[PDB]
């Protein structure tokens, strides 16, 4: 769903 | 006596999910004769005990570098909880005391443009591709560079800069040879903030 | 012991011919009690005479600030003689002293590029007028921005940035009210640099 | 040839 990544790195998800 | 420096974790680590944020904190100028050091810890005033302390290192000078880590939740950080760290040693009159915080203040959200290289700067062998974030409350943030998922590292970026309406602006410079960016190969400029959608954005440019 | 801060001159004052540049020799916490200091200036170890003392300040907590100002020629400067500054004191065993200089290195000529605001930015009130100036050597410089004649003081610049091909750049950022920048109003970045033709350039950013 | 700011003069070659 509704996130961030970043270089694979998972970074948030506010969602 | 000894001396005492409070850190805060790294905004990376503070903006990622993924990674796992810590307050340090290091005390110099540790005697032999008493390099014995108590900490306490307090968020908020409410004490806490789960701070790992980290391998004892000399510092080949006379004195010994004693230093207490505490893990924090990203959502106590961001928030805004007052971290005190308390260091007590024989030597020395009374226990020190340090506190530190999200910079006090409303967050606001970043804005971000590529700006292309200019026109007359193409008869050089290297063109300057430029990430403007303006507008951005506190000034803790994070900045990178990439291209096809790739990540570009030739780049240098500013410190930040207090603006006119009390935001945090900042300028980075990615450079890459003439030819690559002629070529159309589209490259991106990743920023990461508190106070975005996602702590993360990615403005792009090519032509 | 009392100390001693040697400070180079202003940058447009050694870049502009009309204006006198001077290196400032600064002795604090000059005690209450032998406040007496001999000052001895030399180029290059030649002794110079010719030096001025500003007058005592108290500063309040218990101390004197006394300062020994010498002009410098545009030419000796730029050139790279050395001053030493060499402060004595009853209160000071040995002498002290001090020595500042054009920063060593062969001097490069900056790039100015002038970047328009992008088009994201145009849902804003203001917009942001870019000026890079890349690839200069020493750092010392200035930097101001104007609009057909009369300057615009409405602006913040970057600390100097050491870039990775030996040299330094940043950015100025003028902010303007869209309006004037929408209307095809003209904008110059003034850029004043040691390398420089005339130690001088400006360049144009309209629409 | 010569340059100026703001009036001052700034240098000349
Ligand atoms: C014996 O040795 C040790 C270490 O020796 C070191 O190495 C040898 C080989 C020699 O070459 C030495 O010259 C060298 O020091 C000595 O310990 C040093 O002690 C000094 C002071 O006594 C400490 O200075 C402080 O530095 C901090 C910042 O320090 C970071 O940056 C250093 C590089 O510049 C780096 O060395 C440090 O590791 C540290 O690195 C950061 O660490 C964090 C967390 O680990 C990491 O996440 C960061 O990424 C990393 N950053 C990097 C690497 O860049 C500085 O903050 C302090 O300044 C404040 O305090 C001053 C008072 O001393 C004050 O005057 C300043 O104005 C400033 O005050 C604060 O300002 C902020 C905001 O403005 C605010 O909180 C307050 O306004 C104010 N707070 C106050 C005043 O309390 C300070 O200068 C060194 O850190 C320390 N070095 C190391 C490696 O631990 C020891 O003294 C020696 N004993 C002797 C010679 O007798
Ligand atoms: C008693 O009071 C006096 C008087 O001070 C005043 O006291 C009360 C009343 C309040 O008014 C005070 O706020 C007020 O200052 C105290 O005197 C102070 O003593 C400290 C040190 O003990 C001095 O610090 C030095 O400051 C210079 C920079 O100072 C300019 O800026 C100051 C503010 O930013 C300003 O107040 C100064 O006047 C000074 O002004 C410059 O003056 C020239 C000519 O006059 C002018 O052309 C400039 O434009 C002007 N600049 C201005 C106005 O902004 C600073 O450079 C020194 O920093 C170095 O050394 C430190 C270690 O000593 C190091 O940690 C620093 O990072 C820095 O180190 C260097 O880094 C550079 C690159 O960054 C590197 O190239 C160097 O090699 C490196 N050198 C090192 C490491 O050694 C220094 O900190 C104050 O100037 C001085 N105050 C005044 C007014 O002079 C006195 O201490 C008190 N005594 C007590 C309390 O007991
Ligand atoms: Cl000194």
């Amino acid at each position: 769903x509704d996130c961030a990544y970043h270089r694979g790195e998972l970074v948030w998800c506010t969602x | 006596g000894p001396s005492v420096f409070l850190f805060p974790p790294k905004p990376k680590d503070t903006l990622m999910i993924s990674r796992t944020p810590e307050v340090t904190c290091v005390v110099v100028d540790v005697s032999h004769e008493d390099p014995e050091v108590k900490f306490n810890w307090y968020v908020d005033g409410v004490e806490v005990h789960n701070a790992k302390t980290k391998p004892r290192e000399e510092q080949y000078n006379s004195t010994y570098r004693v230093v207490s880590v505490l893990t924090v939740l990203h959502q106590d950080w961001l928030n805004g909880k007052e971290y005190k760290c308390k260091v007590s040693n024989k030597a020395l009159p009374a226990p020190i005391e340090k506190t530190i915080s999200k910079a006090k203040g409303q967050p606001r959200e970043p804005q971000v443009y590529t700006l292309p290289p200019s026109r007359d700067e193409l008869t050089k062998n290297q063109v300057s591709l430029t990430c403007l974030v303006k507008g951005f409350y506190p000034s803790d943030i994070a900045v990178e560079w990439e291209s096809n998922g790739q990540p570009e590292n030739n780049y240098k970026t500013t410190p930040p800069v207090l603006d006119s309406d009390g935001s945090f602006f900042l300028y980075s410079k990615l450079t890459v040879d003439k030819s690559r960016w002629q070529q159309g190969n589209v490259f991106s400029c990743s920023v990461m903030h508190e106070a975005l959608h996602n702590h993360y954005t990615q403005k792009s440019l090519s032509l």
